[PDB]
């Protein structure tokens, strides 16, 4: 998972 | 000179790319892809020249771009890496497209002679 | 995804 502040996003 | 002022415009475009109003799709591109933290054992196999917005910022501040077109090429390398590595239906691809849409419209409309 | 007032919503 990528993270930035209140955001998350699965890249792997 | 036209080059120095066009580079200044490039900084302004990058600053907008970092702004809150674009964050919901821009944020995956703020920093280098941390292959180790993410466990992406195939990223470096596929992506030979990683690029991200913070690195482009550092290159502008270290004066690594001869002109706006070398700046633009690094921005487009960013997006291309994302299109190349991820499945075409991945959320991050749509996100790259939305940010690219903003970048292309600003980059296209930059004055050809900003010093005048 | 975004953490948004208790919820975790998919905005991307
Ligand atoms: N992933
Ligand atoms: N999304």
């Amino acid at each position: 998972w990528k993270y930035w502040r209140k955001y998350v996003l699965k890249i792997c | 000179s036209k080059v120095s002022e066009q580079l200044k415009c490039c900084s302004g475009i990058l600053k907008e790319m970092f702004a809150k109003k674009h964050a919901a799709y821009a944020w995956p591109f703020y920093k280098p892809v941390d292959v180790e933290a993410l466990g992406l054992h195939d990223y470096c196999d596929i992506i030979k020249h990683p690029m991200d917005m913070s690195t482009i910022k550092s290159k502008l501040e270290a004066r690594e771009y001869r002109d706006a077109q070398e700046f633009g090429a690094d921005v487009r390398l960013m997006f291309s890496n994302c299109y190349k590595y991820n499945p075409p239906d991945h959320e991050v691809v749509a996100m790259a497209r939305k940010l690219q849409d903003v970048f292309e419209m600003r980059f296209a409309k930059m004055p050809d002679e900003p010093e005048e």
